[PDB]
């Protein structure tokens, strides 16, 4: 056998903390500076470095290169780690969200440490807190100027946080982009061109962003009709997990709503031809940091549907296109790996392992006021909330 | 709602299995029986388990150094190591030896003039007799 991987999934140890709301969370100036001192470390990491912005990034999809593993394969099947229209797309996509957040959490560790202001302490422990936001993209509070998206994630260049020394200073957003060094060598067409990451781009291969503000308020009625199908209407994991073996056939399901939502920062649907940047394409998307807002939502939808339809988990479901550390033609179940994520005993993750995300170490602001009830208390108490929410 | 299975490929010939101690696994173009061109692959344990949804059988290691359907599971000689072979969409279905090593699934025939079914020799890799593709 011997050792598989260099880096563990385990998670954040300690008590359970949420995952908070994204416009919550910029307007707490620790859990903000923390955020943006850790991922300017992560970014800054050679991209060599399996604990890099750059690797973590490129598990999802391109470079077609094996994570983390202390030793390497004869013959490597070329492709993406991510599974999509399968079974396996929500419960992969969980552990692939935790590894994320314990490399983030691990990096805000020792930025806290740096602090040497009187309020040294309250630093310390807003770093063990801290978690990875969601940005809510199934919320429109009936205002057609709403978004759901703060101006540090789409908008501003520079961003004030606090110094070390508690003094107020503006730097280079790291949320906004992800500048490359250097452009993953494996990159075509476009993408071999951007030195950062582009958001919603137009014919001159600039990015469109207000023309992308414009497309989230415009869709965003939509989306709230659409969330509540999708968490509403599918009562079985098949419907709601995947986007069908014709992709499109389950027009309800997380990942038809959350493909879209790819759409909305990646691609202009109004070019022709289309011109996608880095979120509106699979390979290339998970290099944005925005990527994680989006996918701690889905972690979180998930985490809703499981709570009203508790005991449903995932089913039995083909396998069609080989991906990294999926065979093609194999039956996927809950059993099945979840490659490239180990255990701490060098086992592979399984959705088993995952159905409740509080073994992770997080939870959502929504599970609050129904901590400690039983499975049919939270799912009645939660299908009104959703009610409420998305209704 | 019940599942397609997946068609075991050597060049345009499949993997049939019919009922019946084992029965020989043949690779052509003609499917003897409803489903028995159909095959259900599990993750099991390290490896993977292959099963034939029209015969009930599963592909087993057997009496001298041959791949036969077996009616009742056993998991010493019906659990498979599945490598990618380096080019294409093409595998080997190996058998599980601790540090690497195990024979593979070798399409050819018995003697001359068929039929061809599996039988287990060393890896060659290099012979297209050892190559499987998985279709959906
Ligand atoms: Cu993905
Ligand atoms: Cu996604
Ligand atoms: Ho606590
Ligand atoms: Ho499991
Ligand atoms: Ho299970």
């Amino acid at each position: 056998s011997d050792k598989k991987s260099l880096m563990p999934l385990v998670g954040i140890p300690g008590e359970i903390k949420n995952r908070l709301n994204i416009l919550d969370f910029v307007k707490n100036d620790k859990f903000f500076t923390l955020y943006v001192r850790a991922l300017q470390v992560l970014q800054a990491r050679d991209q060599s470095d399996y604990s890099s912005f750059f690797q973590l990034g490129g598990i999802h999809g391109l470079p077609y290169t094996e994570w983390a593993k202390a030793q390497p394969q004869l013959h490597l099947y070329k492709a993406n780690y991510c599974t999509h229209g399968t079974v396996l797309f929500p419960t992969w996509h969980r552990a692939y969200e935790s590894t994320w957040e314990q490399t983030l959490w691990e990096a805000a560790g020792t930025v806290a440490q740096r602090f040497t202001t009187s309020d040294q302490a309250e630093w310390i422990q807003a770093a063990k807190d801290l978690r990875q936001p969601f940005w809510d993209w199934g919320y429109w509070p009936n205002d057609p100027d709403f978004i759901g998206l703060p101006d540090q994630v789409i908008r501003d260049k520079q961003v004030e946080i606090t110094d070390y020394n508690g003094t107020k200073i503006e730097v280079e957003n790291p949320i906004l982009h992800y500048k490359f060094h250097p452009i993953e060598p494996t990159f075509e067409g476009d993408f071999a061109q951007w030195q950062t990451t582009m958001r919603y781009p137009d014919v001159q291969k600039q990015e469109n962003i207000e023309g992308m503000i414009a497309g989230i308020k415009a869709a965003a009625p939509g989306f709230r009709e659409w969330t509540f199908n999708m968490l509403t209407k599918n009562y079985t994991w098949e419907l709601f997990s995947n986007h069908g073996a014709v992709v499109g056939a389950h027009a309800n399901s997380l990942e038809m709503v959350h493909n879209t939502v790819h759409f909305l920062i990646g691609r202009d649907p109004t070019l022709d031809p289309l011109v996608p940047g880095h979120m509106g394409s699979v390979p290339h998307a998970a290099f944005d940091p925005i990527f994680w807002m989006h996918h701690c939502n889905v972690d979180r939808l998930l985490a809703l549907w499981q709570t009203m339809n508790y005991d449903v988990y995932v089913s039995e479901g083909m396998n069609r296109e080989a991906t990294m550390g999926l065979i093609p033609g194999q039956v996927l179940t809950e059993d099945s790996p979840l490659e490239p994520f180990y255990t701490k005993n060098q086992d592979p993750w399984q959705s088993d392992d995952l159905e409740d995300w509080e073994t992770l170490g997080f939870s959502y602001p929504d599970f609050d006021p129904v901590k400690g009830k039983s499975k049919e208390e939270k799912s009645v108490y939660i299908n009104d909330w959703v009610h409420k929410h998305y209704g | 709602l019940d599942l397609p299975g997946t068609r075991i490929l050597n060049g345009a010939n499949w993997a049939n299995n019919s009922a019946t101690s084992g029965t020989l696994i043949i690779f052509d173009q003609s499917t003897p029986g409803q489903d028995a061109d159909r095959w259900l692959i599990h993750n099991y344990l390290d490896g993977y388990k292959i099963f034939n949804m029209g015969s009930n059988n599963w592909a087993s290691v057997s009496r001298g150094n041959t791949v036969l359907g077996v009616s009742e599971f056993d998991g010493q000689t019906c659990k498979w190591s599945i490598e990618y072979s380096g080019n294409g969409e093409e595998f080997w279905i190996r058998v599980p030896r601790e540090g690497g090593g195990g024979a593979v699934w070798t399409i050819k025939p018995a003697s001359s003039q068929g039929p061809t079914t599996v039988f287990l020799d060393l890896l060659k890799e290099t012979d297209p007799n050892q190559r499987i593709k998985f279709a959906v």
